[PDB]
């Protein structure tokens, strides 16, 4: 079946950066929309960005526009999220999701934790 | 006799509980030789006294003040709002019945017109419907949902593509060219929408909203005459004893009546102070020029006197009711006598009565799904984009080739969406620009290899060729779907109401052209999914194969904003392609990257790929398989710039027919396009 595994998460300081990656199997990744979504503590899932098959149509949630960048390697069946200029509000479990079309996703990986804090 | 500016004004102003704006009404009376008022009516059942006698009182005032008054018989609107079991032929009987009642109500038939909405709209289909889509284009879905009360409905919750109806009522204001909207307060929300639309299209003169009082319901738990009780309203040909029975059991508290706070939605809220017997006296008795009422010899000249007498118990509850029963029975007498002494009118009334046991509590009729077409026929919508990516276009081409191969008996049509793409605000929202871009994209797609056998139609041909049947299809489809269901198509990200109509139009178009298959890019598969949904899995969904020409930046090092040079478009000229392939990412001893990816695609399409190498670099070579190619790039054998020049060579070749059209036939359109691209500064 559809399998998705995220990686690259960790703890950074405000103004830090990370690169998430997702390795996928069990479906035709190269012809699929793909999403990054996140869940902050005690909040709903919300989409962060998404990208079409050819990597030519990309959307971003307003709060991350200009700071995050989504991309894909169709040869390797992997999806990427480059996160720069991270803020405390970006703290969440980040998931990689398969897109049915531009406005919908279904399968999700286990998720990778991202934390942005100066406290420790 | 002859009347002046001030006495005309006082008279007209007295019609309404509210007048937006009084200054405009005055300027209208002074300037305009003939003022046009209007009210519209859903033919849903026997006529309520408010739409007859009370209406006639206000129309007579309007015609006295020098106005024409249009009755818009809203046959399509009653269909959209699920009246008379959703049967249009039955709705038109009810409409004919209504016109007979109005003609017996004693109005100035020289200055009153009775128009049918379906007849008039269809006569000017191009004008009317363009505006409906333009109103939806420029408004949010939330804003149109707020107009739910004009249909007696609740926003969200139950609305079922009853979004179109408000858009239409609004279009009407302009279509009838009315100067004054003279409807009830519960219509106020759509009237405001029409004034909002004047600002959007820069029209300086706005329609004046002269809203009239909402007449109260007879029974106790309701402040308006409803669909629950036949006993909440007096019908316009109720027999004298039915009138007596209804008024006798009516709620009647001994409290002075003050004016209600004008709520923002305009619909009245239930209150125990509201006495419907006194409301009838105020609106149907004392509103007529010289009217008076009398109980036991005393004659009350104004409403205040009668009310005052009832509150101090000089007049009793049963006396006041007996006074009203006489007053109403006198007013309905002319109407009864017309239906008693006319075969045609009598038949209509009998047919209307038969729908009380003939159209309700029986599931509402809905448009039937047509059967499947016998020969397979695929359908594909052209993207309304200035910049169509090559990967998307290539996939469109391949999907049509693959379809013809699978079904040699069958057909493929490309639809140019020159109406629905305006409705959804696709580019600049302007007709001229959207047609241009569609024509350009059509030409370039043919130049890149779209088979000659593929038929090309505009929405314009489809719609104008079936002016009535198309829009009835759209109304049929709309009735059968919840607004929430169409909202789910965009995952609740609908930016305008025009997108809801665009979805309905696509399905209507797929039905009009008898399509077995819809072909979807990555950009519209969410919309074409609806066509399959609506037809109950009858229409099949074919998905285009994209992901073969990637973005040209390094994977895992994408820019936050994709620049023009990171992706290959089908309007790219010689300079563009040279520039993009120059900047495109590749590196030595690397098996994969965008340039290798584009090359593997070109190898698949052309059979082989020839690297021209001057000797000392390895000389010339051909690759006939992708596996050989990636090996030589991974080994170091093939230098990145050798491959780059080979790829560049082939892209210029494939694009030659297209680039010829860019400089010739399409140069008029392409100039008009890149001005609209700059016009997107925002
Ligand atoms: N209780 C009442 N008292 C006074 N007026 C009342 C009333 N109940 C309804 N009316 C008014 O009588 C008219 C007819 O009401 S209706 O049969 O429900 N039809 C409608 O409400 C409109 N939606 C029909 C319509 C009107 C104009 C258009 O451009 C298109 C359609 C409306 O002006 C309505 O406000």
């Amino acid at each position: 079946q559809v399998q998705l595994q995220e990686s690259g998460g960790g703890l950074v300081l405000p103004g830090g950066s990370l690169r998430l990656s997702c390795a996928t199997s069990g479906f035709t990744f190269s012809n699929s929309w793909m999403y990054w979504v996140r869940q902050a503590p005690g909040k709903g899932l919300e989409w962060v960005s998404r990208i079409n098959a050819g990597g030519n149509t990309v959307d971003y949630k307003d709060s991350v526009k200009g700071r995050f960048s989504i991309s894909r390697d169709n040869a390797k069946n992997t999806l990427y999220l480059q996160m720069n200029s991270l803020k405390p509000e970006d703290t969440a479990v980040y998931y990689c999701a398969r897109g049915l079309n531009r406005y919908a996703y279904d399968s999700r990986g286990q998720g990778t934790q991202v934390t942005v804090s100066s406290h420790h | 006799g002859s009347m002046n500016t001030d006495e005309r004004y006082k008279l007209l102003r007295s019609v309404g509980e509210e007048c937006i704006q009084e200054s405009e009404l005055r300027n209208l009376i002074e300037k305009k030789p003939l003022i046009r008022c209007y009210d519209g009516f859903e033919p849903s059942g026997r006529m309520h006294i408010a739409q007859g006698i009370f209406k006639a009182v206000n129309v007579n005032k309007c015609t006295a003040a020098g106005c024409e008054f249009v009755f818009w018989v809203a046959d399509w609107f009653a269909l959209m709002n699920d009246k008379v079991g959703g049967e249009l032929e039955k709705i038109r009987i009810v409409g004919r019945y209504l016109i007979e009642v109005w003609k017996a109500a004693g109005m100035d038939t020289d200055k009153v017109l009775f128009l049918w909405s379906s007849e008039e709209i269809t006569s000017h289909a191009d004008t009317y419907w363009r505006m409906v889509l333009d109103i939806g284009r420029q408004n949010t879905i939330a804003r149109i949902k707020k107009c739910c009360t004009i249909m007696g409905k609740t926003e969200g919750t139950l609305t079922a593509a009853q979004v179109l109806y408000p858009l239409m009522q609004c279009c009407d204001i302009f279509f009838l060219k009315a100067d004054i909207c003279q409807l009830g307060l519960d219509q106020r929300k759509v009237n405001m929408l029409a004034r909002e639309y004047c600002d959007l299209i820069g029209r300086k003169l706005k329609p004046v909203i002269l809203s009239h009082h909402m007449l109260a319901g007879l029974r106790r738990g309701q402040a308006k005459m409803s669909k629950s009780d036949p006993d909440s309203a007096i019908f316009m040909e109720d027999t004298e004893e039915d009138v007596a029975r209804k008024i006798r059991q009516a709620y009647c508290p001994r409290v002075k009546q003050s004016a209600s706070a004008i709520t923002d939605d305009g619909a009245p809220v239930a209150t125990d102070d509201r006495n419907p017997v006194l409301d009838y006296f105020q609106c149907v008795v004392y509103a007529r020029p010289g009217a008076v009422a009398a109980i036991d010899g005393t004659t009350y000249a104004t409403y205040e006197d009668l009310e005052q007498a009832f509150v101090s118990d000089e007049v009793s509850e049963d006396a006041l009711k007996s006074c009203l029963i006489d007053e109403v029975n006198a007013l309905l007498a002319p109407v009864r006598q017309h239906f008693a002494s006319n075969e045609e009118a009598h038949e209509l009334l009998e047919a209307v009565k038969s729908y009380r046991k003939g159209g309700a509590t029986l599931p509402l009729a809905e448009t039937a799904l047509p059967a499947a077409p016998e020969k397979p026929h695929a359908c594909m919508w052209m993207p309304a984009l200035l910049k169509v990516p090559l990967d998307v276009a290539e996939g469109m081409i391949k999907a049509t080739e693959d379809f013809i191969a699978a079904h040699p008996g069958g057909t493929v049509t490309v639809v140019l969406p020159d109406w629905s793409a305006v409705a959804s605000d696709e580019i600049t929202g302007v007709e001229k620009d959207i047609s241009a871009a569609l024509q350009v994209n059509c030409a370039l797609l043919k130049a890149y290899g779209l088979p000659n056998s593929v038929k090309i139609v505009t929405e314009n041909e489809v719609i104008l060729g079936n002016r009535n049947d198309f829009w009835v299809s759209v109304i049929g489809i709309a009735r059968k779907n919840l607004l929430s269901h169409i909202e789910e198509l965009y995952g609740g990200e609908l930016r305008n109401a025009g997108q809801v109509i665009a979805a309905l139009m696509r399905v209507a178009t797929a039905l009009m052209l008898s399509v077995s298959h819809v072909i979807s890019t990555s950009l519209d598969g969410h919309i074409n999914a609806f066509a399959r949904e609506y037809t109950k899995e009858r229409i099949e969904c074919v998905q285009t194969l994209e992901g073969r020409i990637p973005a040209l930046h390094r994977p895992g090092a994408a820019p936050a904003v994709l620049g023009a040079d990171d992706v290959l478009y089908l309007d790219d000229n010689d300079m563009d392609i040279r520039r993009k392939i120059k900047k495109a990412y590749s590196a030595p001893n690397e098996e994969a990257n965008p340039v290798i990816s584009v090359a593997q695609h070109l190898l698949a399409q052309h059979g082989a790929l020839n690297i021209e190498r001057g000797e000392a670099n390895g000389g010339n070579v051909s690759y006939n398989t992708p596996e050989a190619l990636v090996a030589d790039c991974g080994s170091g054998a093939l230098h990145p710039a050798d491959l780059k020049a080979a790829v560049l060579q082939l892209l210029l070749d494939r694009s030659a027919q297209a680039r010829a059209l860019l400089n010739g036939e399409l140069k008029k359109n392409m100039t008009a396009l890149r001005n609209a691209e700059k016009k997107m500064a925002k």
